[PDB]
DNA sequence: TCGCCCCCCTTCGGTGCTTTGCACCGAAGGGGGGC
């Protein structure tokens, strides 16, 4: 088959990205998985002119117990030319996001049968490291288009849509949307109807070459003002000051008569009563914050922002937005693995959830804004990955000045 | 011999050319020492002469080896280096003998002449001609170039390296039950095998190794403990380390001191408990590396202390990946701490310490984390898993600080260990005001072009204060007028401020702070018996903060 | 008068923040050690 020619962006070189250690049942999968590929030639053995590097390491499920390779292609994605400048890439379809299930299949092994255009494949460069360093770093560079490379899901385009083509107008209502390596497909049927309906289509695809999501649970949470009787100072304090937050979201909200309240220098825990001018203040802002914010949509053409709050006792507020203050959703993610102890594998399980929301609703995940210390996350994350894809990702370290979302 | 391997392609970086630079030390010992090494290199086939034709050059010069009676060859490639191509370099790290297993027979070998055994890039070898001067300058000189990779080369060691691993690779494959750490030229060979066999495993790899082109001298090949390797010697049962030699001086210059915390931090990796801080601490502020500092008298007792350490022997034991590793922290004090690796107690694979302060405000809870994390990616690079945790902090205190940090945050499993100073926190926030406190409404502001601010109170209960700052700036006259409140206020106090900044610092609970304003506010809070912190927004006639906010104009 | 690697400690300068200094972070200086 012919290459595709494939460029960087202009003035930019490519990844040049340290390994970092990775364990030993690990770097077992690694070998045994890419001394395999060498012999199917789908990458070859390189040396150290290659003066490009990629992290690599592995992945293993718990409904699928064998390891995946995963190349942190991240950085080359980046520098990569885009593909809808070029008219390869792939339209999201506003379908998936209305239907009662959507299931994830990894598909990225049907790029393995497509070379790299041989000028691009020194970009892809990785290397094994070794327990104790008792050697030096194997290197690899792929010769056929890489899972995790967002050019290979471009250049396979106009082959994976023949793939689907019958099982497409064959079930009409069934929605597929390619991203990256993955298959997000969504139908209305009974789940156990559907998924028979997906063992067809892997049976299919498996010709040639997780767990069930259901996109209307996704309740939104909204900002919600506390209900009390009694209310003090403090409580008052508190609850202007979570309005004044809002007043940059939500319009027409007012403190003019909840400030009037705290007049003079109170005490804290003592309990003012509230007047009609201000009783009626805040169930006027109660209802403004029920329903959503007027005037927010989504645009294409600009990056998708997540943020992240722990919350405690397992719950996670998150939202997401293009323009701060307008925000496209806000959730509340909740943990599961019935001990509640770890902090990082509910976070690193909450970025997967919310990131494939984003695939589903808009087609790209967004950059997300991690509530943890950098190398805090880099210690544990790669445990509890199970995703084929990598977001974008900064850390930030933001105390909660109000506790809006909850 | 020149290995017949296969040349690595190299390249110059894209637009440059080849280093063309003048001769040094033209003397005529040094003439002459030159042209005595060239002629035997030059019969070997590691160079060849070359002439005017080829532009560039490079300089010349050669230091002693460890091995007495060897002088070492190098070349100033500095410039061709600059123009030269990038490397992804394969060494990862460093192999440590606590990451080996226990081993029936071991050998030690090294190749001879490594690096002139791998030749170099045919398109690639007229860009490292060097010039051999004429008689101080009498004449034109002798040229040559190189056919092998040049010590001093920024590619030699990777392009060696990966020479070096592909020769071994098929000896590797072959015998799996063969334990070989292969770092340059330097392989270490661990068997199961009986010593007769293991002998005959071992030549058969020196016949290959020399058919590619390797020869391992006998004086480098060693086949009786105690082995020398990376710096260690290896016995049987246990490692040490080659004996560490501080420097003892009457005046020490700055980079004495840095000899000195150098060769600490290389002992600590099995010595326990050593500390730098205070030696450290000299090196701050300075501004030439012979300028002489005094030790402070901290500096005097914290190295009298890592004198006795040292004075003392200690040995490493080796991996027995059927038994759990097992880490043990303890606190030292001023932000130090001390770990030990083991799989039986009182036997230690390594030791270590942690002693970074990340950030301009911490607390000893996030310092035992991060050092768990350097710990668990140190366990990771030697033995492949992360080991289970001894750590001197009650399960109570690390259930509250990870239910009050709005952060996450995590530790493996661990098991409360009783070794005082345990860690603790030193202070919490009350999470609801405090019936029956005084509250404190606190603001101070500054003007960001007069240098000049104000910091203050109004209470519920009726006092107030003002106190000028000078030199200051807005985030520290907000931390200026929390302090007054502390000051000010009883063991129970409730305070209102509109600084997000001084909240955010203050609600992560630090017990140590760069800012001395910050550490004094620490002070404070941990005299107290409840503070509860509430933030509200500024210009906003709230009451109280209204008040403050008129009075601190 | 040289090369490549890992580590620690200090300094410096770039980045972003609904900032005006501040906190963070990576690179570079010194030292240790390996070959
Ligand atoms: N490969 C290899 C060797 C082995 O160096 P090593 O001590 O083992 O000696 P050797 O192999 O040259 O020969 P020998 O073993 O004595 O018989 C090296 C590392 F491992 C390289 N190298 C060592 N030190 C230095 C050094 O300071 N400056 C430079 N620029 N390069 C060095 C060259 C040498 O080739
Ligand atoms: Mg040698």
């Amino acid at each position: 088959i012919e290459t595709v020619p494939v460029k960087l962006k202009p003035g930019m070189d490519g990844p040049k990205v340290k390994q970092w250690p990775l364990t030993e049942e690990k770097i077992k999968a690694l070998v045994e998985i890419c001394t395999e590929m060498e012999k199917e030639g789908k990458i070859s053995k390189i040396g150290p002119e290659n003066p490009y590097n990629t992290p690599v390491f592995a992945i293993k499920k718990k409904d699928s117990t064998k390891w995946r390779k995963l190349v942190d292609f991240r950085e080359l994605n980046k520098r990569t030319q885009d593909f809808w400048e070029v008219q390869l890439g792939i339209p999201h379809p506003a379908g998936l996001k209305q239907k009662k299930s959507v299931t994830v299949l990894d598909v990225g092994d049907a790029y393995f049968s497509v070379p790299l255009d041989k000028d691009f494949r020194k970009y892809t460069a990785f290397t094994i490291p070794s327990i104790n360093n008792e050697t030096p770093g194997i290197r690899y560079q792929y010769n056929v288009l890489p899972q995790g490379w967002k050019g290979s899901p471009a250049i396979f385009q106009s082959s994976m849509t023949k793939i689907l083509e019958p099982f497409r107008k064959q079930n009409p209502d069934i929605v597929i949307y390619q991203y990256m390596d993955d298959l997000y497909v969504g139908s209305d049927l009974e789940i156990g109807q559907h998924r028979t309906k997906i063992e067809e289509l892997r049976q299919h695809l498996l010709r040639w070459g997780g767990y069930e999501l259901h996109p209307d649970k996704w309740t939104v949470q909204p900002i919600v003002l506390p209900e009390k009787d009694s209310w003090t100072v403090n409580d008052i304090q508190k609850l202007v000051g979570k309005l004044n937050w809002a007043s940059q979201i939500y319009a027409g909200i007012k403190v003019r008569q909840l400030s009037k309240l705290l007049r003079g220098t109170k005490a804290l825990t003592e309990v003012v009563p509230l007047t009609e001018e201000a009783e009626l203040e805040l169930a006027e802002n109660r209802e403004i914050l029920k329903e959503p914010v007027h005037g927010v949509y989504y645009d294409p053409s600009k990056d998708l922002i997540a943020e992240i709050q722990k919350q405690g006792q397992g719950q996670w507020t998150y939202q997401i937005y293009q323009e701060p203050f307008k925000n496209l959703k806000t959730g509340k993610y909740a943990r599961m693995k019935g001990a509640h102890t770890n902090d990082v594998k509910q976070l690193t399980e909450a970025v997967q959830k919310i990131a494939t929301e984003s695939i589903v609703i808009w087609g790209k995940t967004p950059k997300f804004k991690l509530p943890i210390q950098k190398e805090t996350w880099e210690a544990w994350w790669t445990e509890y990955w199970q995703a084929t894809w990598i977001p974008e990702w900064e850390f930030v370290n933001t105390p909660p000045l109000v506790k809006l979302w909850y | 011999p020149i290995s017949p391997i296969e040349t690595v392609p190299v390249k110059l970086k894209p637009g440059m050319d080849g280093p063309k630079v003048k001769q040094w030390p033209l003397t005529e010992e040094k003439i002459k020492a030159l042209v005595e090494i060239c002629t035997e290199m030059e019969k070997e086939g590691k160079i060849s002469k070359i002439g005017p034709e080829n532009p560039y050059n490079t300089p010349v010069f050669a230091i002693k080896k460890k091995d007495s009676t060897k002088w070492r060859k190098l070349v100033d490639f500095r410039e061709l280096n600059k123009r030269t191509q990038d490397f992804w370099e394969v060494q990862l790290g460093i192999p440590h003998p606590a990451g080996l297993k226990q081993k029936k027979s071991v050998t030690v070998l090294d190749v001879g002449d490594a690096f002139y055994s791998v030749p170099l890039d045919k398109d690639f070898r007229k860009y490292t001609a060097f010039t051999i001067p004429s008689i101080n300058n009498e004449t034109p000189g002798i040229r040559y170039q190189y056919n092998v990779l040049p010590m001093g080369w920024k590619g030699s060691p990777a392009i060696f390296q990966s020479s070096m691993t592909k020769i071994l690779e098929p000896f590797r494959k072959q015998n799996p039950d063969i334990v070989i750490y292969q770092y340059m030229d330097d392989l270490y060979v661990g068997s199961d095998l009986e010593i007769g066999q293991h002998r005959t495993k071992i030549e058969e790899l020196r016949q290959h190794l020399l058919r590619w082109g390797f020869t391992t001298p006998d004086k480098k090949h060693q086949k009786e403990p105690p082995f020398l390797w990376m710096g260690y010697e290896l016995h049987p049962d246990k490692w040490t380390v080659q004996p560490i030699v501080l420097p003892e001086k009457d005046s020490w210059t700055v980079n004495d001191i840095q000899k000195l915390v150098g060769k600490l931090n290389w002992a600590s990796q099995i010595y326990a408990g050593i500390k730098v801080r205070q030696l450290s601490k000299l090196l701050r502020g300075t501004k030439a590396l012979t300028e002489v500092v005094p030790l402070t008298e901290e500096a005097e007792l914290e190295l009298a202390e890592n004198r006795e350490i040292l004075k003392e022997p200690v040995h490493g034991v080796y991996y027995d990946p059927s038994k759990d590793l097992i880490a043990e922290i303890q606190k030292q004090g001023q932000g130090q701490w001390t770990y030990q690796i083991y799989q039986e107690p009182f036997k230690n694979l390594k030791t270590g310490k942690y002693a970074r302060m990340k950030g301009a405000h911490t607390n000893d809870v996030k310092q035992l984390t991060e050092a768990v994390q350097k710990i668990a990616t140190e366990s990771i690079v030697i033995w492949g898993k992360t080991p289970k945790f001894k750590l001197p902090i009650q399960k109570e205190t690390w259930e509250a600080w990870w239910t009050e940090y709005w952060q996450a945050t995590w530790i493996p499993e661990w098991e409360f260990v009783n070794t005082p100073p345990l860690v603790k926190l030193w202070y919490q926030l009350e999470k609801e005001p405090i019936i029956g406190a005084e509250t404190f409404y606190v603001d101070g502001a500054a003007n960001r072009e007069t240098k000049l601010g104000k910091a203050g109170y109004v209470t519920d209960r009726g006092r107030q204060k003002v106190v000028p700052l000078t030199d200051t700036t807005n985030q520290k006259t907000e931390l200026q007028a929390i302090h007054l409140a502390l000051q000010d206020s009883g063991l129970e106090v409730n305070i209102v401020t509109d600084s997000q900044y001084a909240l955010g610092i203050i609600q992560a609970q630090p017990d140590k702070s760069e800012s001395e304003l910050v550490s004094q506010i620490i002070e404070q809070l941990i005299k107290k018996e409840k503070v509860y912190l509430a933030w509200v927004p500024a210009h906003k006639g709230i009451g109280g903060n209204e008040q403050v906010d008129k009075l601190v104009s």
